[PDB]
C-alpha cells in the first residue's frame, strides 16, 4: 500500500544496478522515458512481458521486491516505478552514467534589501553542476526544520549535461529577522551540503 | 497494434471540470477493463480508478470521490474520464492504461497505456516580474569569485528570459528554471560568477525579458554596504 523505493539508483554501462521496492507476490515495474507514457518491463514478481529485453529480471526477498538491469545500456535511462495492485512506489530515476558524479554547487542568498522594503523576503538557494540529477532539499530556521513556504524545483540539465534546480523560501520580513540564520541543506547522493545565511541590518 | 489514443491537452481555470477521451483499438475493449492513473509535473504515478466498460460499474480512488466521473461508449470503444471542480494540483498527465496481454489474474499491471492528456489548471493571469538584485557578498565568494544575481519574482505565464550587460556578459552565466508558486505565479532566479576584484570597477545589469506581458527589465546588481 506505501511501497518505497530509492529516489536514484546509477550504475556504469554494461554493468548491473539493482532497484528495490519495500512494502508491507505481485509487485510489478515500469520503466518511463520523458514524455512517454510507463511502459511495463517486468510483473508479478519475475514475469517479462513479449518484447522486454532478458536483462530485466525482478526476484522478491522477503518483503521487498528487486528490479535488476543486468549489461546497462545509455537507453536504460530512464524512471522506474514498482507497483503493487492499485498501488505506486514513489519512482526511481535510474541514471546510466556517463561522467563522474558531481555534488551541488550551493548558493544561497538572502531577501534583498528591496524587497524587504516591499514587506516580503524570499531566500534564494541555487543548486548547480550535480550528477546525476536527483536532490533532496531541505531548509531549517535557525536549528529547527522548515517546510511552510518552501518551493522547490525539478533537476534540469545544463549544457554540461550536468544538473540544476532551485529552491525558495518565503518568509514575511518579520520571520526573517526573528531567526538567528536560516539554511539550505542539498543532500546529493546520501551527503549533504548546506549553506546558511543570517539577517545584516 | 493493441493501443489507445487519448484526447489532446486542456487548459482550465479551477472549479471548471475537463473529459480526457481514450478510444481503444486493436483489441476487444468491452473485454478488459479500463483503468485511469495521473502524474503531476516531476512527480510519480497515482491510479484513480477503474470502470468495466461491460458493466459500467466503477471503482475510484478514495482522493478522487466525488469529483471524478468515469464511462464509456462501447459503440466507439471509448473510456472517458471526467474530473470536476478543479483544482491547481489537478494539474497532471492523465493515462488510461489496462492488462490486456498479460499471464495474470489480478487485472494490474497495465500493459496497455495512453498517450497522456496534459491537463493544466491555473487561475494566473498575465503579470510582469517585479526584479530584486541578488547582492554580491563575502559569503558568495570563493576562488576569489563573487557570486551575483537576480532574483525574478511573481510572472506569468511563462517564459522569461534573463541575460547580462545586454549579452557582453556570458561566461558564468546560469540562468535557472522556473519555480511555480501556489500563487499560481513563476519565479526564477539568474546568477553570474564573476572576479570579486571587478565588483565596484565593473557593472553588473540582469537584462529580464518577460514578452508575455510586453516588459524588460534591466536591474543593476550592486554590491552591499
Amino acid at each position: 500500500s506505501a511501497l518505497t523505493q530509492p529516489r536514484s539508483v546509477s550504475g556504469s554501462p554494461g554493468q548491473s544496478v539493482t532497484i528495490s521496492c519495500t512494502g508491507t507476490n505481485y509487485v510489478s515495474w515500469y520503466q518511463q522515458h520523458p514524455g512517454k507514457a510507463p511502459k511495463l518491463m517486468i510483473y508479478d514478481v519475475s514475469k517479462r512481458p513479449s518484447g522486454v529485453p532478458d536483462r530485466f529480471s525482478g526476484s522478491k526477498s522477503g518483503n521487498t521486491a528487486s528490479l535488476t538491469i543486468s549489461g546497462l545500456q545509455a537507453e536504460d535511462e530512464a524512471d522506474y516505478y514498482c507497483s503493487a495492485f492499485e498501488y505506486f512506489g514513489g519512482g526511481t530515476k535510474l541514471t546510466v552514467l556517463s561522467q563522474p558524479k558531481a555534488a551541488p554547487s550551493v548558493t544561497l542568498f538572502p531577501p534583498s534589501s528591496e524587497e524587504l522594503q516591499a514587506n516580503k523576503a524570499t531566500l534564494v538557494c541555487l543548486i548547480s553542476d550535480f550528477y546525476p540529477g536527483a536532490v533532496t532539499v531541505a531548509w531549517k530556521a535557525d536549528s529547527s526544520p522548515v517546510k511552510a513556504g518552501v518551493e522547490t524545483t525539478t533537476p534540469s540539465k545544463q549544457s554540461n549535461n550536468k544538473y540544476a534546480a532551485s529552491s525558495y523560501l518565503s518568509l514575511t520580513p518579520e520571520q526573517w529577522k526573528s531567526h538567528k540564520s536560516y539554511s539550505c541543506q542539498v543532500t546529493h547522493e546520501g551527503s549533504t551540503v548546506e549553506k546558511t545565511v543570517a539577517p545584516t541590518e | 497494434q493493441v493501443q489507445l489514443v487519448q484526447s489532446g491537452a486542456e487548459v482550465k481555470k479551477p472549479g471548471a471540470s475537463v473529459k480526457v477521451s481514450c478510444k481503444a483499438s486493436g483489441y476487444t475493449f468491452t473485454g478488459y477493463y479500463m483503468h485511469w492513473v495521473r502524474q503531476a509535473p516531476g512527480q510519480g504515478l497515482e491510479w484513480m480508478g477503474w470502470i468495466n466498460p461491460n458493466s459500467g460499474g466503477t471503482n475510484y480512488a478514495q482522493k478522487f470521490q466525488g469529483r471524478v466521473t468515469m464511462t464509456r461508449d462501447t459503440s466507439i470503444s471509448t473510456a472517458y474520464m471526467e474530473l470536476s471542480r478543479l483544482r491547481s494540483d489537478d494539474t497532471a498527465v492523465y493515462y488510461c492504461a489496462t492488462q490486456v496481454k498479460l499471464d495474470s489474474s489480478a487485472g494490474y499491471p497495465f500493459d496497455i497505456w495512453g498517450q497522456g492528456t496534459m491537463v493544466t489548471v491555473s487561475s494566473a493571469s498575465t503579470k510582469g516580474p517585479s526584479v530584486f538584485p541578488l547582492a554580491p557578498s563575502s559569503k558568495s565568494t570563493s576562488g576569489g569569485t563573487a557570486a551575483l544575481g537576480c532574483l525574478v519574482k511573481d510572472y506569468f505565464p511563462e517564459p522569461v528570459t534573463v541575460s547580462w550587460n545586454s549579452g557582453a556578459l556570458t561566461s558564468g552565466v546560469h540562468t535557472f528554471p522556473a519555480v511555480l508558486q501556489s500563487s499560481g505565479l513563476y519565479s526564477l532566479s539568474s546568477v553570474v560568477t564573476v572576479p570579486s576584484s571587478s565588483l565596484g570597477t565593473q557593472t553588473y545589469i540582469c537584462n529580464v525579458n518577460h514578452k508575455p506581458s510586453n516588459t524588460k527589465v534591466d536591474k543593476k546588481v550592486e554590491p552591499k554596504s
